[PDB]
């Protein structure tokens, strides 16, 4: 038994059976894509035309952008995704997926907890003073707002997933830090102009251009790490000598994981403030807006425009604190979804392509997988995880971290766009 | 005792990692220029769009506010 | 596949976001 008769009362997205364009799936993801842009630039109605600052942390991996139609953006989406993650993770609800039933749950049961947190993240956002006036009346009308703006993006996702190119959710985030930086950078307030300006005045002001080379240098650096393949090369399909060599992107593999470690401490920074200004300093004391003290202190990434070397300290620790949640997710991304061995099986199997090494059988290749995969996925996010937080320290406009899966998600939407390109000629090797 | 395994057992696993982290192929400058390319090819038609309609929208909330 | 009892097909989803922001893109702005 389960929560299915509301889970069957939340909507979802006709996929037709019909002939959906390359043309089409294109098209289509980008009316997905300005209706998110132009929600960026909608503010919330809200008299108080005064909001203080705003959370320079948590819309990066959020893909939002605070006092919009969009303040909460896949902030919710992640949250959830990340419980579901610790609960089916630790076991403490053990779930063998396999059968289309725990699949369909653990999915369906998140989709609703993702409406759920997007309602709690709302009244946590304007109850952790994200806004400044708590007009009981005019906070709720916000809320409302807010968290129903980042319902339709629940449902844009539902779209570009079942109409378009890529993802919602990686489209989103690469949206937004995209634009963070041609904005940042070029826009009005633009920075380059900013540095531009300054060397004409006459006081060449090395603030100004600096986070700009941040930039560059974290782009440079990811791109490097996001080219790291492992190759695995693969047995000849009943012919014989030397053939595949099948490589695996290393640093996707822990992609949604990270995603959600910083997720985590996106939770964690607004949780505490949150409880913070509305009752006991359970986490940290925050003032000033963000954390100075506590759990949160500790664990709030440094990154903005320059280094912050007046803490050791602090970077350590943060450092150890992600790395070590990055693990986790991964590990919570193996028990559950994630490469998964039985299948992989006779998709090798088939082809009758047994690794390099030796063992053309099922069983046997399964083994050979289900076994190498795990330290993959360790080390794989370990890494990440470093590399990310490095990336903060370092520091760059749209976020180290953000940059980061950007291209990643960027480059995974490049190949969507080929593997679409081709498929758009020989109607059958849509598994190939 | 069981304590004393798992010890063994991290120490163990975690040399699996580094077996991981030694299968890793460098990449070819061009390759990598490949990458490199592509990809920014993408943050800027994403950035820019975000910017056609930011950038404008911006100034008219401003011109009005 | 999915246990949604209900079918909504995105030309809707869109036009009600559509709506979101005519909404409020009036009902905050062009004051008065």
């Amino acid at each position: 038994k389960k929560l299915i008769p509301i889970l069957e009362k939340i909507p979802e997205v006709e996929l037709p059976v019909k002939e959906i364009t390359f043309k089409e799936k294109l098209k289509w993801t980008g009316i997905v894509l300005v209706l998110y842009f132009i929600m960026g630039c909608i503010d919330v109605y809200t008299a108080g035309a005064q909001i203080p600052a705003i959370f320079e942390f948590w819309q990066t991996i959020t893909a939002s952008r605070i006092g919009t139609l969009i303040t909460l953006g896949i902030g919710p989406i992640v949250t959830a995704g990340i419980i579901m993650q610790l609960l089916v993770g630790s076991g403490i609800i053990q779930m063998d997926l396999s059968i289309p039933e725990n699949r369909a749950l653990f999915q369906g049961c998140q989709k609703l907890l993702s409406i759920i947190m997007c309602f709690v993240e709302a009244v946590l956002f304007v109850g952790a003073g994200a806004f400044g006036i708590l007009t009981p009346l005019l906070a709720f009308l916000v809320i409302i707002q807010i968290a129903f703006g980042s319902i339709i993006l629940i449902y844009l996702d539902e779209i570009v997933s079942k109409y378009g190119i890529g993802s919602g959710i990686g489209l989103f985030i690469a949206a937004g830090v995209s634009q963070t930086i041609f904005v940042g950078a070029l826009g009005p307030e633009g920075y380059l102009w900013k540095f531009l300006n300054s060397l004409i005045q006459g006081v060449p002001n090395i603030e100004y251009i600096a986070p700009i080379i941040g930039t560059i240098i974290v782009f440079l650096m990811v791109v490097y790490a996001e080219c790291m393949r492992v190759e695995i090369p693969l047995a000849h399909g009943r012919i014989k000598g030397a053939v595949g060599k099948y490589p695996i992107k290393f640093v996707y593999v822990s992609n949604i994981p990270v995603i959600l470690a910083a997720a985590l401490f996106a939770n964690i920074q607004l949780w505490g403030l949150a409880l913070y200004r509305m009752g006991i300093p359970i986490l940290g004391h925050y003032e000033g807006g963000r954390a100075v003290d506590g759990i949160a202190y500790y664990l709030s990434t440094p990154y903005g425009l320059s280094s912050v070397i007046s803490d050791p300290i602090h970077a350590i620790v943060y450092m150890i604190a992600m790395i070590i949640t990055c693990v986790m997710f991964g590990i919570f991304w193996v028990e559950t979804t994630g490469l998964d061995p039985k299948s992989m099986a006779k998709r090798i199997g088939s082809l009758g392509m047994a690794i390099k090494g030796f063992r053309k059988s099922e069983k046997a290749i399964e083994h050979r997988l289900k076994r190498y995969i795990p330290p993959l996925t360790v080390m794989s996010s370990a890494f990440v995880g470093f590399l990310a937080t490095i990336a903060n320290f370092i520091g760059a406009l749209g976020g180290g971290t953000g940059v980061l899966l950007t291209v990643s998600i960027v480059y995974r939407m490049y190949e969507q766009l080929l593997r679409e390109k081709v498929s758009e000629l020989h109607p059958a090797i849509a598994k190939l | 005792t069981d304590f004393n395994q798992k010890i063994e057992q991290l120490k163990e696993f975690i040399e699996e990692c580094r077996r991981v982290w030694l299968v890793l192929k460098k990449p070819t400058k061009d390759e990598y220029l490949a990458v490199a390319k592509v990809t920014a090819l993408g943050i800027s038609l994403l950035g820019i769009i975000g910017y056609i309609i930011h950038v404008p929208a911006t100034y008219i909330k401003g011109i009005l506010k | 596949e999915t246990f949604s009892k209900i079918r909504v097909k995105p030309e809707h989803v869109i036009g009600v976001t559509v709506a979101f922001v005519i909404i409020e893109a009036i009902l905050t702005y062009g004051r008065f």
